[PDB]
């Protein structure tokens, strides 16, 4: 047996400079590190754009040699306790280390969010009292959730989804270090499937390689699990209804494709058919975003599809 | 025994096919690159057989020390197989190296906060512990444990391996089947062979005469409990030709005698719908349209009444376009 | 004694005292003489005796004395969720079975299985049932289940793959009054003309809702010490049910079709409190089973009041709701 | 000692409207120990809460009166703490969960959970119980059956649709209508009598009924806001007197109705912001609003028609959202349209 | 910096700009532009085009359209983008629907209502009115606890239908009475246990003619500073 190192894990970002997108708070991370004084720093945006490794960037730009054991991570939303984490900071604070006297411990904080406001009061106390030695970065959804007076103390900033210009520049760099074999029809592919979701994107990429080893349309979508752009295409664009539902209940409900899959797939072509105009695809997103919200509710049937593809023809003939 | 655990794929020549999951993961193991994996699909496609014969691959006769299988859901709740997860990940033997495979089925069945923990373990272990989760909807699962694993989607049995399937098991217990009782049990399954197996034995269980009587498609939807595709039929035809009040009684009458659920009838209306040749589109349209508003009001609650007479007038005011 | 609801305590006693559900009785006496009772599933139309057959059952099996302890009764619906129906379905299967007495081992076959009951099985989410299925499957060795419902559809394919069905006819508009007519009787209500009638109609024939209806209208004609019959005004008074007069005033400002007396009507409605969605559903009672209206005005009707109908579970303003379907039908 | 609170009954003999009520009310305190749950709807302002008041006067005596005010301190999961105003007697407890917003159910069974502990029962009258969630109703139910030995509940609601049917069938529905003008003239009739207040005619009393729509509450205090401007002597001149918001809600239907553009649209916007911001809710403002736009003579039946209409699409879209000015603005802008 | 508060400002410009909505203007800024401008600050996008979709001069009505009608479609979209936000903000925690709650609430009202911006791109008044309003609720829940023992009505009756008749017997006594009315505005506020903050908390809640700033301003001083002593002069219920 051998270890096991997937391309998500080895490529993830380690300096400042490694990460893409966020170009804003990157270059505000960066000035942070060059000066050499971290302030109390709260991050937020929509889940899931890996907001948590900026800050542990940031924290290894900042320690040139304290990087291993200055940084702690904690998950607010962990059961092991909220006392618990609360006490393990509170060691940690405490715990002095040999350190220049610009710098200090960094403690990062996930779902920050999700705390009680009593719980928020008690970490806005411990970073009180420890401000002297421990810094500490709040990660969280919404920000109006964090009570004031943390998000008075702490300098928020604010991260967003990736672009698809970023996830190709980091998807080309990968693919440069791997020699991975490639096409443009590919990229694009893969780009469309995860919209800026780059560990998404890195491990399409890695099981398309293992795969297929060429990186193509047709490979990609055999490795995605997403009903294909084409089929769904054809299912929007069909000119009568029948042959719409017929491509629907044929080729994407009898695969076993969802309905989550379906109505996500069918936002992402509708927003790209540069053929058509665009009050008449904004039209059809609108009725896609209705039946995507009654799936969510928990009805999520077939009809549901079928009464969106009824209601996208006759959008489309007027 | 259960049928279930009877005729099970076993091995890799039951399998249907799409060994091309295989092949990947192999390559995974060979590469040094496997991820987490998610195994996701109609039940019974084989995924736990298939897992279990990758790790006899990759491990050898070092199964049971280093592979750790698990139920995602359990009646010993969350704490007890987290507990299990973090001793088998922690501990470490004399021989430890490379990595260690966990293993968790029906995992779609934990609550939001047990996936969010068990992602958080994943992420914790990840060092030395490779997860492998199965689940039947990848849908159900939450996007933030979704996004660690790397999803592989199996697809539903075709219909001919599916019937050869249920020829063997028929042939192996004796048991004689209508071609009506086939086809309905095949629609009814929609490619779940632990749906088909269970009502096979059920209705087996229920047949007054043991092995000589033959198992019609009235029994089998009996068995499953849903609606008679008569029942919708005689129902459609009463809305589309009778009048008002008979329509009304009808609809009435059979779904509450029967005991259809308003929700399952406008399902079957709507499957039974799809094969009739409309001269207008329009009608197919206001169709569509009115029966999904229908049903997701019904999803809300609503008055029961009410519902069953839109869906009358929603389906005579269509044919109006003929 | 103190005072028992007459919903429970007009319950038949043996199986024998079932009075319409000639085939399910016949198939749960078949199951009963075999010594092996399966899962069971009870469906039908609501107020039809399933509750009643299954305590029946239940108390042939085990005795009167003996059932308390080997019955657990449940309401899936009435529980916060999943995880406190299967904690408590542990907990009574962990629980030591109870000792039976000499007169109970040979007054009754007294099986070793105790009998769990699981009511409105069918308002449970799919992945309730799942794990209702997987509880089964875990106690089926001590645990027989019995699923009662009014929709079989509703319950996943493999949970009632393992529960034997029996289907409950609903129950006659004869037998429903005669139970009702004996009841009065036994606990000497006065009732006038047609008020057992006008109790069954509103109930929609379900016995459960007419017996409560019927013993509260018994206990307002005791508050009312003038000794007379319960009048039909009274039961509707006691059902939220909006008085047939109102509802053809109704009908006739929309009939004539001016907005400002609608508008008026409606603003001096809704001072007297009438439930609105009462009012909704009399209106599409009266309208759908109009001869007098032809089929395309029926068809624009039924939209009409489903929309309306849709918006007020919405919980929202009822004076406006009211008036804009009271509007959009007099444009019909 | 406003007038409305100085002469409210204090007992079922003080009550003066709807007679059949009181007799009913009388007859369910004869018999205290199995005294129903009770379920009070009907429009607002009409005498619910003083007849639930009575009723228990009645029962236990006028210690019902000696209320006092305390607040109750829960631990919800994940350790967020709550408090609830609770107004307590000896013998009766008020609770209004609907303030607690979803998190209801708990304060819910942890209060009556205590309070069947502590105790032949106490009354527990839960108010506004058709904004309750329907898990908090499910929890009533439960608590009614667990603890029906202990607790009574008397909850009051202006509309029982929202009411879940296994608490209506567990409860005896009382319907309270509002009163109509003449005795609502009768109560301000003895009202002016008690305070030396000149009358040129008792038709001023009929204008504050037909004025007040039922609202007896309102009236009452319309009457005493006469009293005050006129240094108590109404005249047969004397103005009617509104209150700010609804003065506010007619000067912006009139704006609506004279003048129908983009600019009007905006200012309609600072009038709608100006309302909310003072504690005016939403689906006040789209009701009020809406049977203003309805009396407006100029209007045709197709405008009103659609006026009616789109009220009912953005009533709706009011109870579905989180943001009120949008809907109101959409709604104010579909109006616009529609009258052009 | 100051580049972070001008991105709401700037994304409202862009959005609203009528050259990218015309065929042309299309093909070069594609829906995917759009929504991306969303995406950068959602935060804000959403109330920026709320707040400034009504200052624009149109020139992409349809033939025969009015901007009104324009105005009220966008605002109709509006309305249902917000229903689409509350769902997704709520406990469900419906991440995915963001893309269409874009879509509903900053690209296809922009699309109905594109233009010259006739003015200036003016911030979002949403968040300082939710602001004020929690204020006002927390004060009249204050007001409320103070006066609920000697008034039967709920938080909203108090508001709509008491107040009126306490501004007629807390305020306008000293219009027409001077320092004479302060014993018994004192007797009135003490049946409702009102303290002189309840007192000062009442007044604000008033709107249109009703307003008291200017009339409590031209109040004398003197009866003023006469109140206040006699307030706390003697004790009060409490
Ligand atoms: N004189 C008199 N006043 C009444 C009667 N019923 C109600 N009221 C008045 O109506 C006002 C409001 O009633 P309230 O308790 O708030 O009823 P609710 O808000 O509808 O539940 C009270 O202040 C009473 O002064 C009655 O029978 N006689
Ligand atoms: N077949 C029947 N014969 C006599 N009484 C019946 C019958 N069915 C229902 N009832 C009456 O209905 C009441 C309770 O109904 P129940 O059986 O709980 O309804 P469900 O069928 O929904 O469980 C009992 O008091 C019983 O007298």
């Amino acid at each position: 047996l051998s270890l096991q190192l997937p391309w998500v894990e080895k490529y993830r970002p380690q300096v400042l400079s490694d990460i893409v997108g966020n170009k804003e708070t990157i270059d505000r991370l960066q000035q942070i590190a060059k000066d050499g004084n971290m302030p109390h720093m709260i991050i937020s945006g929509m889940p899931g754009i890996g907001k948590t490794t900026s800050v542990h960037c940031l924290a290894h730009e900042l320690l040139g040699r304290s990087y291993a054991d200055g940084v702690l991570e904690l998950n607010a939303s962990d059961d092991r306790g909220i006392d618990v984490v609360r006490n393990q900071i509170k060691h940690f604070a405490q715990k002095k280390l040999h350190l220049p006297p610009g710098k200090h411990k960094i403690v990062i904080l996930d779902e920050a969010d999700s705390m009680t406001a009593g719980a928020q009061q008690a970490l806005r106390r411990t970073m009180e009292l420890y401000s002297n030695s421990t810094r500490f970065a709040f990660a969280c959804n919404q920000s109006n959730k964090i009570i004031e007076p943390l998000q008075s103390r702490c300098a928020i900033l604010r991260y967003s989804k990736l672009s698809d210009e970023d996830v190709l520049k980091r998807l080309l760099q990968i693919i440069k270090l791997e020699d991975v074999k490639y096409t443009n029809d590919g990229l694009e592919a893969i780009i469309f499937t995860a919209e800026g979701d780059m560990r998404q994107a890195i491990n399409n990429l890695q099981s398309t390689v293992a795969g297929h080893g060429l990186v193509n349309a047709d490979n990609v979508f055999k490795i995605v699990d997403s009903p294909h752009p084409l089929i769904v295409k054809k299912m929007l664009l069909a000119s009568n209804l029948e042959d719409s539902i017929q491509i629907l209940r044929t080729d994407l409900w009898k695969k076993g494709y969802s309905s989550i899959d379906i109505v996500t797939t069918s936002f992402r072509v509708t927003k790209n058919l540069a053929q058509v105009k665009e009050s008449v695809r904004l039209e059809m997103i609108k009725e896609i975003g209705l039946t995507h919200m009654r799936i969510l509710e928990g009805v999520g049937t077939y009809l549901q599809l079928a009464s969106m593809l009824a209601k996208i023809h006759k959008l489309n003939n007027k | 025994l259960p049928w279930v655990e009877k005729y099970r794929p076993e091995t890799l020549d039951e399998v249907y096919g799409q060994n091309e999951v295989i092949t990947t993961v192999r390559k995974f193991v060979d590469e040094g690159k496997l991820p987490h994996l998610l195994f996701y699909g109609p039940p019974g496609t084989g995924k736990t057989s298939t897992i279990v014969a990758l790790a006899r691959e990759i491990y050898g006769k070092n199964y049971s020390n280093m592979v750790l299988e698990l139920n995602a859901s359990d009646d010993r709740g969350i704490d007890v197989v987290r507990n299990q997860i973090k001793d088998f990940a922690s501990t470490r033997q004399i021989f430890s190296k490379g990595f260690k495979l966990i293993i968790l089925d029906e995992a779609d069945a934990m609550t939001n906060a047990a996936q969010n923990a068990l992602r958080r373990v994943i992420e914790r272990y990840t060092k030395n512990t490779r997860f492998c989760v199965l689940a039947n909807y990848a849908h159900k699962l939450t996007p933030a444990l979704l996004s660690r694993c790397t999803r592989f989607r199996f697809q539903p049995l075709p219909q001919e391996a599916i019937e050869r399937r249920i020829a063997n098991v028929l042939v192996h217990e004796k048991l004689k089947l209508s071609p009506n009782a086939e086809k309905a049990l095949i629609e009814l399954s929609n490619g779940d062979m632990r749906r088909v197996l269970n009502v096979l034995q059920s209705c087996k269980a229920t047949l007054d005469n043991p092995d000589e009587d033959e198992i019609s498609d009235d029994v089998i939807y009996e068995c499953c409990g849903a609606p008679r595709p008569s029942d919708l039929k005689a129902v459609l035809k009463s809305i589309l030709e009778d009048d008002w009040g008979t329509a009304h009684y009808t609809l009435n009458k059979v779904r509450s005698a029967k005991g259809l659920a308003l929700i399952d009838l406008i399902e079957g209306i709507v499957k039974i719908l799809e094969d009739y040749e409309l001269q207008n589109e329009e009608t197919r349209v206001h169709l569509l349209t009115k029966l999904a508003d229908i049903e997701y009001s019904i999803s809300k609650g609503g008055n029961d009444q009410i519902q069953g007479s839109a869906v009358i007038g929603a389906i005579k005011a269509s044919f109006e376009n003929e | 004694l103190a005072q028992q609801p007459w919903v429970e305590k007009y319950r038949p006693k043996n199986l024998d005292e079932v009075t319409a559900q000639d085939h399910a009785v016949t198939v749960l006496k078949k199951t009963l003489k075999s010594a092996n009772l399966p899962h069971m599933l009870f469906y039908g139309p609501p107020g039809t005796g399933k509750t009643s057959t299954i305590l029946a059952l239940t108390k042939e099996l085990y005795g009167p004395d003996l059932m308390k302890s080997r019955i657990l009764e449940l309401n899936a619906s009435d529980e916060r969720g999943i995880s406190i129906v299967r904690e408590k379905v542990k907990n009574f299967a962990r629980l030591t079975v109870s000792k039976p007495s000499k007169h109970d081992l040979e007054n009754y076959p007294c099986p070793p299985y105790k009998i769990i009951i699981l009511d409105e099985a069918d308002s449970m989410t799919a992945d309730a049932q799942s794990a209702l299925r997987r509880t089964m499957e875990t106690y089926s060795g001590v645990t027989r289940f019995c699923l009662i419902c009014n929709y079989v559809t509703r319950i996943i394919d493999p949970l009632a793959s393992r529960c034997s069905k029996f289907r409950f006819k609903a129950l006659d508009a004869s037998n429903a009054i005669d139970r009702l007519r004996f009841i009065s009787e036994q606990e000497n209500v006065k009732c006038d003309d047609g008020v057992l009638e006008r109790i069954l109609d509103i109930s929609a024939g379900d016995l459960r809702r007419g017996i409560t209806l019927l013993q509260s209208a018994s206990k307002g004609a005791q508050y009312l010490g003038d000794g007379k019959n319960i009048t039909s005004t009274q039961v509707e008074e006691l059902a939220g049910v909006v008085p047939h007069d109102i509802l053809i005033e109704i009908v006739e400002k929309v009939k004539s079709g001016d907005f400002d007396e609608i508008k008026k009507y409606v603003n001096t409605f809704m001072k007297s409190g009438w439930s609105a969605a009462s009012v909704v559903n009399q209106l599409h009672e009266y309208y759908i089973t109009n001869d007098n209206f032809d089929t395309n005005f029926k068809n624009q009707i039924s939209w009409l009041l489903f929309t309306t109908d849709s918006r007020l579970n919405n919980g929202t303003n009822e004076h406006i709701q009211l008036l804009n379907l009271l509007v959009k039908i007099s444009q019909l | 000692s406003l007038w409305v609170d100085k002469y409210r009954p204090k007992s079922l003999n003080a009550l003066s409207h709807n007679e059949e009520l009181t007799n009913f009310l009388k007859s369910l305190s004869d018999q205290p120990r199995d005294l129903p749950h009770l379920l009070l709807y009907g429009p607002n302002g009409t005498g619910k809460k003083t007849r639930c008041m009575a009723l228990l006067e009645s029962i236990f005596g006028p210690g019902v009166y000696r209320l006092k005010i305390d607040v109750r301190q829960f631990v919800t999961a994940s350790n967020r703490k709550l408090e609830l105003n609770v107004v307590s007697s000896p013998y009766h407890l008020e609770i209004t969960p609907s303030d607690m917003g979803n998190n209801d159910r708990i304060v819910i069974q942890e209060l009556l959970k205590e309070v069947a502990q502590m105790e032949r029962y106490k009354c527990v009258i839960i108010n506004e119980a058709n904004s309750l969630t329907k898990d908090a109703q499910a929890a009533l139910r439960r608590t009614m059956e667990k603890y029906s030995k202990n607790i009574r509940l008397i909850m009051v609601c202006d509309s029982m649709s929202p009411i879940i049917a296994p608490i209506k069938s567990r409860c005896l529905l009382i319907r309270c209508p509002a009163p109509s003008d003449s005795e609502i003239s009768t109560i301000l009739s003895d009202v002016v009598t008690n305070e030396r207040i000149q009358l040129e005619t008792k038709d001023i009393l009929k204008r504050i009924a037909q004025a007040s729509n039922g609202n007896l509450r309102v009236s009452l205090l319309m009457l005493e806001s006469m009293a005050l401007n006129n240094e108590l002597a109404l005249k047969s001149s004397s103005p009617i007197i509104k209150p700010d918001w609804i003065i506010v809600i007619h000067k912006l239907t009139r704006k609506i109705v004279k003048e129908r553009s983009v600019n009007s649209l905006i200012e309609c916007r600072a009038v709608l912001y100006d309302l909310l911001a003072h504690c005016i809710p939403a689906n006040i403002i789209l009701k009020e609003l809406t049977f203003s736009l309805l009396d407006v003579e100029t209007l045709n039946t197709t405008n009103k028609s659609s006026i009616i209409e789109y009220s009912s699409v953005f009533d709706e879209r009011l109870s579905l959202g989180n943001k009120a000015i949008f809907h109101l603005e959409g709604f104010i802008a579909k109006v616009m349209c529609c009258l052009d | 910096e100051k580049n972070i508060a001008l991105k709401p400002f700037d994304i409202a410009h862009k959005m609203l700009d009528g050259q990218i909505y015309s065929d042309i203007g299309s093909r070069n800024f594609t829906l995917n532009d759009k929504i991306a401008l969303y995406f950068d600050d959602f935060d804000f996008t959403p109330l920026m085009i709320q707040e400034n979709y009504l200052s624009t001069r149109p020139s992409v009505l349809k033939p025969g359209q009015s901007h009104l009608e324009a105005v009220a479609e966008a605002a109709n979209c509006i309305s249902l983008g917000d229903i689409v936000e509350k769902k997704i903000r709520s406990s469900e925690q419906l991440w995915s629907l963001l893309p269409l709650h874009a879509v509903l609430s900053s690209v296809y009202p922009a699309s109905k209502v594109a233009g010259h911006m006739a003015g200036r791109i003016n911030f979002t008044a949403w968040l300082g009115q939710n602001s004020k309003s929690a204020k006002y609720y927390r004060l009249l829940q204050e007001i409320h606890y103070h006066t609920r023992l000697g008034t039967s009505t709920d938080k909203i009756g108090l508001r709509l239908d008491y107040l009126p008749t306490f501004r007629k017997r807390l305020l306008d006594p000293f219009l027409k009475q001077g320092a004479d009315a302060i014993s018994s505005v004192i007797e009135v506020m003490d049946d409702y246990y009102l303290t002189k903050e309840d007192w000062d908390s009442i007044m604000e809640f008033f709107v249109g003619p009703d307003v008291t700033t200017a009339i409590i301003k031209k109040i004398p001083a003197t009866v003023k500073s006469g109140f206040t002593r006699k307030y706390n002069s003697m004790t009060h219920p409490v």
